């Protein structure tokens, strides 16, 4: 129950005096507006004009517009005097057990519109938290009411969603927004903003985001604020993330100095700028396919930092779990050095 | 009258799988290559596990 | 048959199963319980399997 | 291709199923019956047939 | 009524060895406010007595009295499990581990109740109510989470001694606020006064050489030790310094078969052996006991270099049997490998 | 005028038109044509005509009284201790007047949301009206019905369909939609439905609606799926033990959004029909499984696909 | 009745945690302003980011309203992130009028504080982000962690983040002479120095195990004996043997010394730890003592999974052995 | 700034037992014309609509136009303790967030005064224009309330006709089918109503008892109700409160469709 007083409370909510939300600023409004996998956007253009919009599930990475996108269709299909009375919004926030299917979902479709005579929709915002009988009570709520109402399933985690569910409908993937066009959208933040930044701010701010626009100008108004400026090291610090330079010398103290010395060395560097071993092995990865290595040595360590990975997944010692990490180059790379 | 063996691998399913000329044992025993024949096995070890 | 028994070794460990095993006691041959019934009650389980 | 990452053969089988029973069971005589029991007792010696 | 358990000490004062610790449980219990326990030692060494010794002292001798009751509770995933508890009026015992994967459920609710014990079942004794979870090692890790949870929750209205073997399995934060207590096993002599003193206690009395060799041949573990020697009593009525002191009739069918592993090394061998095993497991033997019962008794014939491979591969597949369910495909692929490899030995 | 979906627009309405499990097919075919069938536990998996092999049996055994003495339960329905207190008794106790042979049928559409107590009283009611009325039912996990409902019927087995069947029933579907296509599209379309021809005919409408025509490129437009090829790709660099390459479009499948649960099922279902070495196919398979397990106890990252790279590659070259 | 020292010890007001300056400062200058930033504590457990947090939240509230303003929990539930989320719902939900008497009206957001924020997954804690944003101005959160990197980054752009570096050895010594002359209990310094080495830098599990030494001696003086098995810390001449065994060319004495360690009672996982220790700081060739990491590390994880202590310790003792007697 | 004096609370405590479970929240409108409500329901198949003019208030000021928006079970846990015969005051502030009704005191010696948080929501004003229906009958509220409890008990939904001949209920339960049928010569005793049409053309429809169960707790309101009723455009019952204003309901009809061969 209720859940939407905050929503509509907070569309219109903010200080506009000292508050500066910028990932709040620079919202799309239609398909037209939105830009970004313009294939989709037209694709459910066409079923639209066409009346032939089939069951659709929206699935991807979070953020990558899929509610915006869909309350825009909504918005398209049907007025403002008559928004109410078609579509049926729902997520999982209003969560009693697989009774919202057979209660308002059930009676939802089982009726014709009030006003004005038309097709209805139902949106389902993360459904990925429906329980499997909960789903499977929905699919045949959809079966026979599929002439009258068309279903939306918005969701993150495409394997978990019933196979027949998913067969009833057609899917969009909101994969992740490429680079090359999401730069000039963060040039014109920074241009309207008057913010100073470098090559690898910019190369910072789109590589933490993976594809996300709003994570970028979550990143970018936190460093803005912390800092006045947004570089790499700015960026990183900010966020806490591992600093190139720092992974990079602790890989250059496995391929040049022993064991011992290159153990305290990363030792004190996790103490004193509090990494965890997960991320050191994600960005030492990262550095593995770059750096010129022969194949053997490829294989060997990709698979002793993959099993130290599994490892430390259960919860033991991380100090030794550094320790075989310093053990996998000095095995093989040193070695090679010593050749 | 002829005898009606049979009913053990019917209750399990395996007739779906097989062809009727076809028996399970005799299709264990012999060399698998065709790749008709390795789906039909991955269909039968996967009814059992 | 060695390395099939290292093999079936590891179906047994380094491969899940379909059905989690011990799930309501511990592993077969056990004198502790085994006498699992099933549910009494109209409730849905609401697990996240 | 055909059948690249499955068995998509060009050729198909025809005839080999689609076996309909059409099994008329004619009842059995007293004789046939009474060998019949007499296997049955000689399988299982214990059972008061 | 066997010589365990008539012949247990009953107060704190009448422990015979490792008496240091058992005074330092008397200045914990007389200053009122212990928090949780955990103790740890090998099988037989005295866990449980001490455990029971300490309940006695805490409470009055109302700890003494035992019943059984029978807890039915439905699991989250709605099926309902029925277990057996030991219960006391001041004191409640629980094994969770015959619950599985749901140990984690059987962590909650009857400790809860307990808890709802304690907001009922008022006696102005203590202002808490101990129980014992019996093989705390066994416990999956979200069930040892749930009980970190219960800790945090309920450390105003209950207390725990966590009997276990080892705490390599306890999570470092439960490690973190229960105190531990080593019971280290007793010595060969502390084996040998103690069973003197409960063959004095019986009326009998035997040599000391009898003494020693029984406590050398249970290897630190009491309870086998005073068993056995309830066996020898049985098997003699005097007691004399040649007496055969009998085996473990599935520790000397461990043994043969053994024979039957260095002996022949065919197929027919293998699946001879695996039959063997079925009827092991079929006996409820755990795993890990077969497991480290074979391996000591293959060890003496193994030469120098074979010892140590014959370690690393015992250690890597039954750390797959502890992975794996069914221990039957890591004991058969243990002793398969094994056969690959001594028969690749003393052919070359 | 409505686009009636092809999934019902061509769901068969004679017993005979449905392929797969041919056996149990002719045991329906023969109980559907004499009557006085038994309960009927069908199981398999899902979208492979369990639900419409029961429809066509109850409509071939009964005619025109389907609409009386025949009635369903699916999950959309209530299904708790009451209904089937009151309403399934109500009918199994109700008089209808039928042919001779013929029962009163009810179906339970998806009998694995039954709770157990449910199952538990369900047990009486069809067991002491078995005179004038037979149960069916469907599932896709047996388990997930209790043992005494097994043990009160008869239980039989669906399973994933032949190829063959499939491309036949797609031919003749496009042969009745007038659908032009490649076979390209057909191996595509069919690669995406693994068995479960209801996945066929869905994404050949999605291909038609959105494409009009059917080749591979469209399939993988419109279904996403990592492509077939590149992963076929992978592991022929696994058979040179290419490391480079390997890595640098499994790095192109990670940026272009897939997740690691799809990635994994689309290696496994490649390197299972890839044409390369029994010995080596069965190190493959279990290496692939082993990292499977590691995304599915939750640690799905690059560096897991890495090493599972890594040892698979390495496999070739270590005898 | 009594409560354990760690919260009876802890500093009542920030300012009176020493050693931290910067935070320290930031904190006052937000206690000052009266409107403290959602927090993200970093750094090893036992440093006092739990008692800074306490003592920050005692100086902005009343004492009476300290326990009610805040909500304490943890986040590595085996329920899921549901559970939790609904009890913060609970939380914000549930408002209860506040006032204090010292002339200053309390703040309208309350405190829950939720430790071990580096132990949930990405899913789990973008269900928290949402919580967050759900619940901006009515409470302001505490996270803390060990580790500030496994924080996924839309927590870390809107949280105050602070590091907690581990205090130098004299001054938690200053402050277990301090808790040992106010809690009237005979400790040698030499006792002092052996339980800060054995607590490793940890100050919390320090007080732990000196409460829990002076309620098991009674009031006696606290020996090494004692607070070497108060935290499981084996014996070094035991390590010394085992390394003497691995050194010596047999197998049998190698399993007498594994007897010898498991049936006293002495865990294979401290052992692996010691063992690691000593060999991390040898004279040992880089190629031997990656060996035996290795071989510690997957023994860790096979003891992790419950194997025996018993196997995991002789397969160890043989790589070790195995490494060892190849130069000899 | 807005003064509203309802002359009974009996009418308020009806309305609001009325409508205790159909919606999630009450949010009203208040114009110089009067107070309205067009709240829609949660499963958003049926609306409520009731407009009550201002002169039928003992005192009814305003100063603009306000919508606002009340939760609806504290709403029914206040005015449950106060009297029908009651005098009843609801004020409400021109910007503030609480609402106060001031019930005068129902024992004459304690006047009681009980306040409201305001909860945002989005509030559409589904106006909808008033066609011309195919079907029109007055008929008494107690007899509808009686039919619709009778047919609950029998269907899980009703098939309401209108016709020539008259109005027919039927439900086809799983215990079998319940036939109600009406006349216009058909006239009631119970209190004295001649059921009349004014329709044009035979309807068939289906609607679900527990909405209509919960529309007949409504009865007290009205002695007759106007049932309104086409081919497409939905079911409205209008109960028409003396002096007081008018009470409309939508419900939209359940999809029929046909069996197949
Ligand atoms: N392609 C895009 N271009 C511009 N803004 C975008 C784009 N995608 C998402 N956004 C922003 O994201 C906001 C809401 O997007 P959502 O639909 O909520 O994202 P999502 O993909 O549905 O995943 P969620 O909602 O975070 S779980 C919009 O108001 C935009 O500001
Ligand atoms: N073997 C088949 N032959 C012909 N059409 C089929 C076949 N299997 C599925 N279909 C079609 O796909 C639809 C789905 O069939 P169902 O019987 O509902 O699937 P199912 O096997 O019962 O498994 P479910 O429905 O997921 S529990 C049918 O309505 C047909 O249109
Ligand atoms: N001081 C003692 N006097 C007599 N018997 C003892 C003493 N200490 C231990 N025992 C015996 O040793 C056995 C050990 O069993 P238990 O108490 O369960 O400890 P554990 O849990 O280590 O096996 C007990 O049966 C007990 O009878
Ligand atoms: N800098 C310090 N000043 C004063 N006391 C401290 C300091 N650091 C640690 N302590 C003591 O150590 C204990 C640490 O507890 P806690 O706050 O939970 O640490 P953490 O939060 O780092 O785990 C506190 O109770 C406090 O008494
Ligand atoms: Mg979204
Ligand atoms: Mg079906």
């Amino acid at each position: 129950m209720e859940t939407s007083a905050l929503k509509q409370q907070e569309q219109p909510a903010a200080t506009k005096i000292r508050n500066l939300p910028w990932v709040e600023k620079y919202r799309p409004q239609t398909l037209n507006d939105l830009i970004s996998h313009q294939d989709i956007l037209s694709t459910i253009q066409k079923f639209i004009n066409e009346d032939r919009l089939p069951h659709l599930l929206l699935y991807g990475p979070p953020g990558t517009g899929k509610t915006s996108t869909i309350l825009a269709c909504a918005k398209q299909l049907y007025k403002d005097k008559e928004f109410g009375s078609m579509v049926l919004e729902l997520n999982a926030s209003d969560d009693r057990g697989i009774d919202i299917i057979r209660g308002p979902i059930l009676s939802f479709a089982s009726t014709r519109t009030i006003f004005k005579k038309g097709f209805k929709l139902v949106i389902l915002d993360e459904a990925d938290a429906m329980t499997q009988d909960a789903q499977n009570a929905l699919r045949r709520v959809i079966e026979k009411f599929t002439e009258n109402t068309r279903f939306c399933l918005i969701c993150n985690y495409l394997s978990k969603i019933i196979p027949a569910l998913q067969s009833r409908c057609t899917r969009f993937r909101f994969g992740p927004l490429t680079p090359e066009l999401m730069v000039p959208r963060l040039e014109h933040v920074v241009e309207e903003e008057k913010v100073d930044i470098s090559e690898d701010g910019m190369k910072a701010l789109v590589t933490l985001s993976s594809g996300d626009m709003r994570r970028a100008l979550n990143i970018l108004q936190s460093t803005n604020m912390a800092f006045g400026k947004v570089t790499e090291e700015t960026v990183y610090t900010c966020t806490g993330h591992p600093l190139k330079s720092d992974i990079a010398n602790i890989l250059d103290w496995m391929l040049n100095q022993d064991f011992t010395t290159a153990y305290r060395n990363i030792t004190e560097l996790k103490t004193l700028k509090g990494l965890a071993l997960h991320d050191i092995l994600t960005e030492i990865h990262l550095f593995v396919h770059r750096v010129d290595f022969p194949s053997s040595v490829r294989i060997h360590l990709l698979t002793k930092m993959a099993d130290i990975e599994y490892r430390l997944s259960v919860g033991t010692n991380e100090k030794i779990q550094l320790s075989s990490l310093i053990a996998a180059f000095q095995v093989t790379r040193d070695l090679i050095v010593a050749e | 009258p002829k005898c009606d063996s049979g009913c053990a691998e019917t209750l399990f399913g395996l007739k779906n799988i097989f062809s009727p000329s076809e028996d399970l044992f005799s299709f264990l025993k012999h060399k698998i290559t065709m790749k008709e024949e390795w789906h039909k096995f991955i269909q039968l070890l996967t009814e059992f596990q | 048959l060695s390395e099939f028994m290292d093999n079936m070794s590891f179906l047994d460990a380094l491969l899940t199963d379909v059905r989690e095993q011990n799930k309501y006691g511990r592993n077969d041959f056990s004198w502790t319980n085994g006498k699992v019934t099933s549910g009494l009650c109209d409730e849905f389980s609401l697990e996240s399997n | 291709a055909l059948g690249e990452f499955s068995t998509l053969n060009s050729k198909l089988k025809s005839g080999n199923s689609a076996a309909v029973f059409m099994r008329t069971r004619k009842e059995f005589t007293e004789e046939v019956r009474n060998l019949l029991l007499e296997e049955i007792r000689w399988s299982n010696p214990e059972f008061s047939l | 009524s066997l010589w365990v358990d008539k012949y247990r000490p009953c107060s704190l004062g009448r422990l015979d060895y490792h008496k240091e610790q058992a005074a330092q449980l008397r200045n914990l219990v007389q200053c009122g406010d212990f928090p949780h326990l955990l103790v740890y030692g090998p099988s037989g060494a005295g866990k449980k007595t001490r455990i029971m010794c300490i309940l006695r002292e805490l409470y009055g001798v109302g700890v003494e009295k035992l019943r059984i009751e029978h807890q039915t509770i439905t699991t989250p995933s709605k099926k309902k499990i029925e277990i057996s508890t030991i219960a006391s009026n001041y004191h409640l015992e629980v094994n969770p581990s015959d619950a599985g994967n749901s140990d984690r459920v059987v962590i909650q609710e009857m400790l809860k109740t307990v808890a709802q014990s304690q907001q009922l079942e008022t006696n102005s004794q203590r202002d808490f109510k101990v129980v014992l979870l019996t093989e705390v090692d066994k416990l999956t890790k979200d069930a040892q989470h749930a009980l970190r949870r219960t800790m945090e929750k309920y450390m105003s209205t209950c207390r725990l001694i966590l009997c276990c073997n080892s705490t390599s399995k306890v999570i470092p934060p439960i490690r973190s606020r229960c105190l531990a207590v080593r019971v280290p096993a007793p010595s060969i002599e502390d084996i040998c006064h103690v069973l003197s003193t409960v063959c004095k206690k019986e009326g009998l009395n035997l040599p000391s050489q009898l003494a020693h060799r029984l406590a050398e041949k249970s290897c630190r573990n009491l309870r086998k030790a005073l068993l056995m020697c309830e066996a020898c009593r049985v098997q003699q009525y005097p007691f004399t310094a040649d007496q055969e002191i009998p085996e473990t009739d599935w520790e000397v069918y461990l043994r043969e078969t053994a024979n039957a592993i260095v002996s022949q090394q065919t197929p027919q061998r293998l699946l001879e052996v695996r039959g063997r095993l079925y009827e092991l497991l079929t006996h409820c033997i755990p795993p890990e006991i077969i497991m480290k019962g074979l391996l000591s008794e293959l060890l003496h014939n193994c030469d120098g270099q074979l010892k140590g491979e014959v370690a690393q591969m015992a250690a890597y597949y039954e750390h797959r049997l502890q992975l794996g369910s069914k221990a039957i495909y890591h004991l058969e692929a243990f002793v398969a490998k094994f056969m690959a490899l001594y028969k690749k030995f003393m052919e070359d | 005028h409505y686009e009636l979906p092809w999934v019902e627009k061509y769901r068969p309405v004679k017993l005979n038109e449905i392929v797969g499990n041919e056996d149990t097919v002719s045991r329906l075919e023969v109980f559907a044509r004499e009557g006085n069938v038994p309960n009927i536990i069908i199981a398999g998996p899902p979208g492979t005509g369990k639900t419409t092999s029961i429809l066509c049996l109850a409509r071939a055994l009964l005619g025109p009284a389907l609409k009386d003495a025949m009635l369903e339960l699916n999950a959309s329905n209530d299904r708790g201790i009451d209904v089937v207190r009151n309403k399934i008794k109500m009918f199994a106790q109700q008089k209808v007047t039928l042919p001779k042979g013929r029962h009163k049928i009810i179906i339970l559409d998806e009998a694995d949301s039954m709770t157990d107590g449910a199952q538990q009283a369900l047990r009486r009611t069809m067991e002491i009206y078995s005179k004038t009325t037979r149960f069916a039912l469907a599932c896709n996990a047996s388990d997930k019905i209790i043992e005494p409902i097994q043990s009160r019927c008869a239980v039989l087995r669906y399973t994933k369909l032949t190829d063959a069947q499939i491309l036949t029933r797609l031919m003749n579907v496009i042969e009745k939609e007038r659908v032009p296509y490649t076979d390209d599209g057909l191996e595509a379309i069919i690669f995406t439905a693994q068995g479960d021809m209801r996945q066929a005919l869905n994404n050949l409408q999605s291909t038609f609606s959105g494409f009009g025509f059917i080749n591979s490129e469209n399939v993988f437009k419109v279904c996403d799926e990592p492509h077939p090829l590149l992963v076929k790709e992978m592991i022929q660099h696994c058979v040179n033990a290419n490391i480079d390459e390997a890595y640098k479009i499994l790095a192109h499948l990670w940026h272009l959004g897939y997740s690691p649960e799809d990635i994994i099922g689309n290696i496994f279902r490649v390197c299972k029909t890839f044409q390369m070495a029994e010995y080596l196919k069965l190190e493959f398979i279990k290496e692939i499984g082993y990292t499977h397990m590691k995304i599915a106890e939750g640690v799905n990252s690059l560096l897991q696909m890495a090493g599972l790279l890594a040892r698979l590659c390495q496999k070739t070259m270590a005898p | 009745k009594p409560v354990p020292w760690v919260e009876k010890y802890r500093p009542k007001c920030v300012d009176e945690v020493a050693f931290q300056e910067e935070v320290v400062a930031v904190l006052k200058k937000s206690l000052e302003g009266a409107d403290l930033p959602n927090l993200l504590f970093y750094g090893p457990p036992g440093t006092g980011k739990t008692s800074t947090i306490l003592a920050a939240a005692r100086e902005l509230f009343g004492p009476e309203l300290f326990r009610l303003r805040v909500l304490e929990l943890n986040a590595s539930d085996e329920r899921g992130i549901q559970v939790v989320r609904e009890k913060v719902k609970n939380f914000a939900q549930l408002t209860v009028s506040g006032s204090r008497s010292d002339g200053k009206p309390c703040p309208p957001f309350k405190i829950v504080i939720l430790d071990e924020a580096d132990s949930m997954t990405s899913a789990a804690q973008a269900a928290l982000r949402r919580t967050m944003e759900k619940e901006s101005k009515t409470t302001r959160f505490c996270l803390i962690c060990n580790y500030v990197s496994r924080i996924i980054e839309p927590l870390t752009s809107r949280c105050s983040k602070f590091r907690f570096k581990p205090l130098s050895d004299k001054i938690q010594q200053q402050r277990l002479l301090d808790i040992a002359k106010k809690e009237n209990v005979k400790i040698s310094d030499e006792g002092i120095a052996y339980l800060v080495k054995v607590s490793e830098g940890d100050l919390r599990k320090a007080i732990t195990f000196l409460q829990s030494a002076t309620r098991l001696t009674g009031g006696k003086e606290i020996t090494e004996k004692v607070i070497t098995d108060i935290a499981g810390v084996i014996p070094a001449e035991k390590i010394d043997g085992v390394f003497a065994a691995c050194q010596s060319g047999s197998f049998d004495k190698l399993e007498a010394v594994v007897k010898d360690l498991i049936d006293e009672g002495h865990a294979a996982t401290q052992l692996v730890n010691q063992l690691h220790d000593v060999v991390v700081e040898n004279n040992l060739s880089d190629k031997q003592k990656s060996i035996i990491t290795e071989k510690l590390a997957e023994v860790d994880k096979c003891l992790a999974d419950g194997a025996d202590e018993h196997l995991q310790l002789i397969s160890l003792c043989a790589t070790v052995m195995q490494q060892l007697s190849q130069n000899c | 700034m807005f003064e509203a004096r309802l002359v009974q609370g009996s009418i308020l405590k009806k309305v609001l037992e009325a409508l205790k479970d159909l919606i999630n929240e009450a949010c009203w409108d208040i114009s110089s014309s009067g107070v309205n409500l067009q709240s829609m329901d949660s499963s958003h198949v049926s609306l409520v609509q009731l407009t009550l003019r201002s002169e039928g208030f003992d005192t009814y000021r305003c100063d603009r136009n306000l919508a606002m928006g009340v939760n609806l079970t504290s709403m029914s846990k206040i005015l449950k303790c106060a009297g029908n015969e009651d005098i009843i005051t609801l004020r409400a502030e021109d910007n503030a967030d609480t609402l106060a009704l001031v019930f005068e005191a129902p024992n004459q010696e304690k006047v009681s005064d009980y306040e409201m948080k305001l909860m945002d929501l989005d509030v559409e004003q589904l106006g909808i224009p008033e066609q011309e229906y195919s079907c029109v009958v007055k008929m008494p509220s107690g007899e509808f309330a009686r039919i619709c409890r009778d047919l609950s008990h029998i269907g899980d939904a009703v098939v309401i006709s209108c016709a020539k001949d008259g109005v027919k209920f039927s439900a086809s339960g799983e215990l079998g089918n319940g036939n109600i049928k009406l006349s216009q010569t058909s006239n009631v005793d119970k209190e004295e109503e001649a059921v009349t049409i004014e329709m044009n053309e035979p309807v068939q429809l289906t609607f679900a008892l527990r909405y209509l169960n919960f529309f007949t707790k409504a009865t007290p309101l009205s002695s007759t109700v106007t049932l309104s009723m086409s081919a497409d455009v939905p079911l409205v019952v209008e109960y028409k409160i003396a002096d007081m204003g008018h009470l409309k309901y939508y419900l939209a009809p359940k999809i029929e469709d046909e069996e197949g061969s």
